[PDB]
């Protein structure tokens, strides 16, 4: 029954700070170490530092003592963390974990996390291009999309509305200067395309955006 | 400070195999009152981490008990007797100890036969043409394993910049992964070249695969 909730989805200008919240339920705030835990866009678990509310204790890893906040408040059963002068290794997702006591005296509860994105990137539509194979002249067609110049994730991109999913490869978004650029590759038998309309059905909802481009020759 | 040194940090396994992830720490993490506090943790993609095994080797309640801890010196070793499709994912090990450090990560994952990347190479589109762009896009899909190397080259001559590559994780159907290149260049610098190459070189021929096409069509 307990349960750790965390703050949402925060886009944060560089230079800044992020406070973020993990209200507790179903045990004794009061009586348990809660720990704070980062992982980057990339990379593994960094175990940031632990507050023990209700004597406010703390213990941070050199490395973030002057950049993580560690704070409690009791009657609101929510620790708290300011992440300050925000940079791009900021960016990363954080996870507020509880240390049970007897039984297991381990990281038992987690929560959903919360994700920081340190940008100074404004909210921009994508830009979505047909990938047509070369010139004229096998037995399967690749064709594909291409997404690019957006501001922030996430775009969700669907071949034929979804017809199409065996064979279509959706790579993962990467960051090129301020803006996000997402491509997919869809593989078809060739009596299929262009036999048959191939539509690639982009949406990105922080713009309210949802576009379509087909796959001509 | 004590380092968690964790091995392998990839390890492909075939369903049904036993698998052993181990970790060690670069002294005696044995606590004062006689306790070591080192813990295993999974992470699912999309989820938070979980706790698996605590206190060295004691399973955490409703741990699948093909899980099993143990662990000495410094030598800490998790094993998966019977690898299933719900076990995929990275592993952690942790001593919530004096300072609390996190092992590095071992990525469980399926082991295939070694397979060639197929290449497909993308003229940039008109329209993104038009907005004074030109992106020539190179899918390297399905292969294995996932170590793989694209150069780009224009005229024959390579071009090492404004290259955005972007991998997909295992494939869940055919333990494959896929890579997706992309040179973006400007219009007119664009429409200043002929030959458009991308060379993919994989762990199975030591002959780069080769992919290219001319504006000459």
């Amino acid at each position: 029954e307990v349960q750790l909730q965390q703050s949402g989805t925060v886009l944060a200008r560089p230079g800044a700070s992020v406070k973020m919240s993990c209200k507790a339920s179903g045990y004794s705030f009061t009586s348990f170490w809660m720990h704070w835990v980062k992982q980057r866009p990339g990379q593994g678990l960094e175990w940031i530092g632990t507050i023990y509310p209700g004597n406010s204790d703390t213990s941070y890893n050199q490395k973030f003592k002057g950049k993580a906040k560690l704070t409690a408040v009791t009657s609101a059963s929510t620790a708290y963390m300011e992440v300050s002068s925000l940079t791009n290794e900021d960016s990363a997702v954080y996870y507020c974990t509880r240390r049970s006591g007897y039984k297991y005296y381990a990281l038992d509860y987690w929560g959903q996390g919360t994700s920081v994105t340190v940008s100074s990137a404004k909210t921009t539509a994508p830009s979505v291009y047909p990938l047509a194979p070369v010139c004229g002249d096998g037995s399967s067609v690749t064709l594909g999309c291409l997404v690019k110049g957006y501001f922030p994730e996430p775009v969700t991109l669907t071949w034929n509305s979804g017809s199409l999913s065996s064979g279509v490869h959706t790579f993962p978004a990467v960051l090129q200067s301020d803006l996000y650029t997402l491509s997919s590759s869809v593989t078809v038998t060739s009596s299929t395309w262009p036999s048959q309309s191939i539509t690639c059905n982009v949406a990105h909802p922080a713009s309210s955006t949802k576009v379509d481009k087909k796959i001509e020759p | 400070d004590v380092l968690m040194t964790q091995t392998p940090l990839s390890l492909p396994v075939s369903l049904g195999d036993q698998a052993s992830i181990s970790c060690r720490s670069s002294q005696s993490i044995v606590h004062s009152n006689g306790n070591t506090y080192l813990e295993w943790y999974l992470q699912k993609p999309g989820q938070s981490p979980k706790l698996l095994i605590y206190k060295v080797s004691n399973r955490f309640s409703g741990v699948p008990d093909r899980f099993s801890g143990s662990g000495s010196g410094t030598d800490f070793t998790l094993k998966i007797s019977r690898v299933e499709a719900e076990d995929l994912g990275v592993y952690y090990c942790f001593q919530g100890s004096l300072v609390p450090t996190f092992g590095g990560g071992t990525k469980l994952e399926i082991k295939r036969a070694d397979a060639a990347p197929t290449v497909s190479i993308f003229p940039p589109s008109s329209e993104q043409l038009t907005s004074g762009g030109a992106s020539v896009v190179c899918f390297l899909n399905n292969f294995y394993p996932k170590d793989i190397n694209v150069k780009w080259k224009i005229d024959g001559s390579e071009r090492q910049n404004g290259v955005l590559n972007s991998w997909t994780d295992q494939d869940s159907k055919d333990s494959t992964y896929s890579m997706s290149s992309t040179l973006t260049l400007t219009k007119d610098e664009y429409e200043r070249h002929n030959s458009y190459t991308c060379e993919a070189t994989h762990k199975t021929s030591t002959s780069p695969i080769v992919k290219s096409f001319n504006r000459n069509e």
